[PDB]
RNA sequence: GAAAGUUAUAAAUGAAGCGGUCUGGAAAGGCCCGCCAAAGACGGUAACAGCCCGGUAGUUGAAAUGGCUUUCCCUCCAGAGUGGAUCCUGAGUACGGCGGAACACGUGAAAUUCCGUCGGAAUCCGGGAGGACCAUCUCCCAAGGCUAAAUACUCCCUAGUGACCGAUAGUGAACCAGUACCGUGAGGGAAAGGUGAAAAGCACCCCGGAAGGGGAGUGAAACAGUUCCUGAAACCGUGUGCCU
RNA sequence: GCGGAAAAAGCGGAGCCGUAGCGAAAGCGAGUCUGAAUAGGGCGCAUAAGUAACAGGUCGUAGACCCGAAACCAGGUGAUC
RNA sequence: GGUUCGUGGUAGGAGAGCGUUCUAAGGGCGGUGAAGUCAGACCGGAAGGACUGGUGGAGCGCUUAGAAGUGAGAAUGCC
């Protein structure tokens, strides 16, 4: 049978032209007395996934 | 190439069409696409039967501890004599198809290959009043083959596969039936003019 | 023990907790014995109370 | 049929492990010794870290998917070249040539390239970029 | 209901070498000559056979029964147009609440479908759906029923096939096997194939109560002797070259 | 799928991958997103190769390298002890 | 073809091979004795391979490719 989808995975990251995979940072909802406003601006951007983290996860999203 | 006629006698010359039986022979192709076709007659009716097929052994054959033998948990576990067997086959098909322009390729090069060896027989007619095999030999021997042989023939002549049914080497074909194992199968490839325009229509 | 009007009867389904938990039950349905005539000689008989509103003999 | 030689790279003998200890595959058979990933079956799932919590559960979910989300056949100006001057270019001719095959949603013309022939190029949409281009050359766009 | 055709269930006919010679127990094998082939399938036959046998290709064949296909019989049968006064077009139904289930869809914003329970329409100026819901538009007309084919499977039958097994394999079962045997019972569940081409299966003599032997005979072989092709290893012995 | 010999071709372009990316999305497009920005920065382009098939390696779903529990559940059989 | 530096090794990575059954094609062996089996002081760097002779009494190699139920000394393994 096909493989399937990570889905929660398919909710999270993107793919990206060169076929690495883009995130979200995680600290981005709610504690934020507890951040800086650079803390916050730095966190609002998007991240990429790590070679080490890639490894573990690629093929839970191929396709 | 030269044009014989049955009684094995120059009938002028014919020009096979040199992007059919011209072109550069790819040797590697031809025995990929041979390898395929020989994987594809495989019928792959063959099963055994697993440690869950194998008739009884539910029950622990005794206790898992105390009697100072080794634990054991169905009398048809494989390391038993009539036990399942691990893996072993399983009905399964062996077929698979090149992609269309290397089967292509296939037939035109293994073509042109028997053109090169002086392998390729071009006859005007070939044709029998009857079924009659006696004929169909002398006819091999005035067209002095002496060797396996694949026969293409198109204008219908159904007295061609009877005479030829009960030689051993020798195999009649339509001509749209024309295949690179057929062609590798057998040593000379005797072609009728008729044939040869519709492998080239094709081809 | 079945309506003879229409043919309603237990059926299966699950009791649900807070939680979720699930366990089977069943649904019966809400069954009467009453007199009627369904062949011409009158009969006690299982007949849901849905089947009565309205227009059944007794 | 009896000297066939498969192309030289393209076979190679498979690897058969548990067959003695000169192969260097012998005995536990490139698995190591014990733990969980020696046994039959054993390995963890896929991005399982352990009991770590995974990366995907560290980071949120982001966006929606649009259910009228319009995705067009994307044509760059370098491939109209292919066409004679002064020639009108319909999506049904861009497909029949077979520059576009699957026409998803219509046809755009984007700019990328560059233009000769002074054609009439009809599409569902085109970039400014290539709208201007098209006109240098001495071309008119229309939009069907 | 007939009739005709055809298929199935028995069969029939069917080409060509006693060819020479070599080895051999035997020739189908070797060597050298022929021949048939719409037949060079398969099997058997004293070793490996197109031409020795059963057959095979091809061509014929059915009293009886069954199947199928046609034709006949028999049986059955109204279908267009024009209006729109009125009438009809599936009710405890649709739907709703509550509780469940099915929907890929876990109650969710939850359409759609079903069950229990309670409530409960409209009914052509009518009704349903288009994923809460309303409006518009579009497409449909529920609460009655029937319907072949394309799909699933094989205890069977017929004909075949296999880079499937070859007796610890392959079915549990090649052999009187679901037997023997075990179990109160449900149930569990084995082992076990091979004389030779042919019985020609050892007359007769000898030792022995017999078993078993030794001769003699058969046979190509008996160190093929009624479980009898081959006959490894462990293991058991006899003899003795070197050592103790 | 049709055709066919459990063929070989031929037919079959529906579909799939690639040829463009960026953005949650509307969208825009060699750019795009963020942003008041013609700024900077992210991902892309400028530094085009893919695709079909077979073979090797590894992974996923399957018992998934083999043997082994104690247990759990379902239908039966037992009070000849 | 030389030169230089190398060549202990468990888990483990990489490579090249041996042998087994089956298939195809080619080419052979075999009642003047096939496979198997027994023996030997032979050959190859290894896995292994021949030769000769006994037994055996009818099938079997080789070459190139292909496919795998492909190699056992240990499992208190099973018979
Ligand atoms: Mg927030
Ligand atoms: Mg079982
Ligand atoms: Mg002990
Ligand atoms: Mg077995
Ligand atoms: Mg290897
Ligand atoms: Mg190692
Ligand atoms: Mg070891
Ligand atoms: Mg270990
Ligand atoms: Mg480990
Ligand atoms: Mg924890
Ligand atoms: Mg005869
Ligand atoms: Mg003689
Ligand atoms: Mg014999
Ligand atoms: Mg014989
Ligand atoms: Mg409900
Ligand atoms: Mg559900
Ligand atoms: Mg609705
Ligand atoms: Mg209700
Ligand atoms: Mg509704
Ligand atoms: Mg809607
Ligand atoms: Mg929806
Ligand atoms: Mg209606
Ligand atoms: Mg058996
Ligand atoms: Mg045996
Ligand atoms: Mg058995
Ligand atoms: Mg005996
Ligand atoms: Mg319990
Ligand atoms: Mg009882
Ligand atoms: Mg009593
Ligand atoms: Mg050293
Ligand atoms: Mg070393
Ligand atoms: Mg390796
Ligand atoms: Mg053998
Ligand atoms: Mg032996
Ligand atoms: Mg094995
Ligand atoms: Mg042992």
């Amino acid at each position: 049978p096909k493989m399937k989808t990570h889905r929660g995975s398919a909710k999270r990251f993107k793919r990206t032209g060169s076929g690495k995979l883009k995130r979200r940072h995680g600290f981005t909802s709610h504690m934020f007395a507890n951040k800086s406003q650079k803390q916050k601006r730095k966190l609002r951007k998007s991240a990429m996934v790590s070679a080490g983290d890639f490894k573990r996860i690629r093929q839970m999203v191929a396709k | 190439l030269s044009l014989l006629k049955q009684d094995g006698t120059n009938a002028g010359e014919i020009t096979l069409n040199d992007t059919v039986f011209g072109i550069e022979p790819n040797e590697k192709v031809v025995v990929d696409v041979i390898l395929s076709q020989r994987a594809s007659l495989r019928q792959g009716t063959h099963k055994v039967k697993n440690r869950s097929e194998v008739r009884g052994g539910g029950r622990k054959p005794w206790r898992q501890k105390g009697t100072g033998r080794a634990r054991q948990g169905s009398i048809r576990s494989p390391q038993w004599r009539g036990g399942g067997v691990v893996f072993g086959p399983t009905p399964r098909s062996y077929a698979y198809k090149l992609p269309k322009k290397v089967r292509r390729l296939a037939i035109k090069s293994i073509l042109s290959s028997k053109v090169n060896e002086e392998k390729l027989v071009v006859l005007e007619g070939l044709t029998f009043d009857a079924p009659k095999t006696k004929e169909f030999a002398a006819f091999l021997k005035n067209i002095s083959v002496d060797t396996k042989a694949l026969i293409v023939v198109a204008g219908e002549s159904e007295n061609v596969e009877l005479s030829a049914r009960n030689l051993q080497g020798i195999t009649v074909i339509p001509a749209e039936s024309i295949s690179v194992l057929e062609v590798a199968k057998h040593d000379k490839l005797i072609i009728t003019k008729a044939a040869v325009e519709k492998v080239e229509e094709v081809l | 023990k079945e309506c003879v009007i229409t043919g309603r009867k237990s059926r299966s389904g699950n009791k649900r907790s807070h939680a979720m938990n699930s366990s089977k039950r069943t649904w019966k349905a809400n069954l009467q014995k009453v007199r009627i005539l369904v062949n011409g000689k009158p009969k006690k008989v299982w007949v849901s109370a849905r089947a009565l509103k309205s227009g059944k003999v007794e | 049929l009896h000297e066939l030689k498969p192309s030289e790279g393209s076979r190679k003998e498979r690897n058969r492990v548990g067959r003695g200890t000169g192969s260097g595959n012998g005995k536990t058979s490139g698995r190591g010794h014990k733990g969980q990933k020696a046994r039959s079956g054993g390995g963890v799932r896929l991005g399982f870290e352990g009991g770590q919590l995974p990366l995907f559960r560290r980071i949120p979910k982001r966006g929606f998917t649009n259910i009228n989300r319009k995705e067009f056949a994307i044509v760059n100006l370098d491939v109209l070249n292919r066409f004679e001057d002064g020639t009108e270019v319909t999506p049904e001719l861009l497909v029949e040539t077979g520059i576009i095959r699957n026409e998803k949603s219509g046809i755009k013309i984007l700019s990328n390239g560059n233009i000769e022939k002074k054609l009439t190029v009809k599409a569902n949409k085109f970039s400014a970029a290539a709208k201007e281009a098209i006109e240098a050359a001495g071309g008119k766009t229309e939009v069907i």
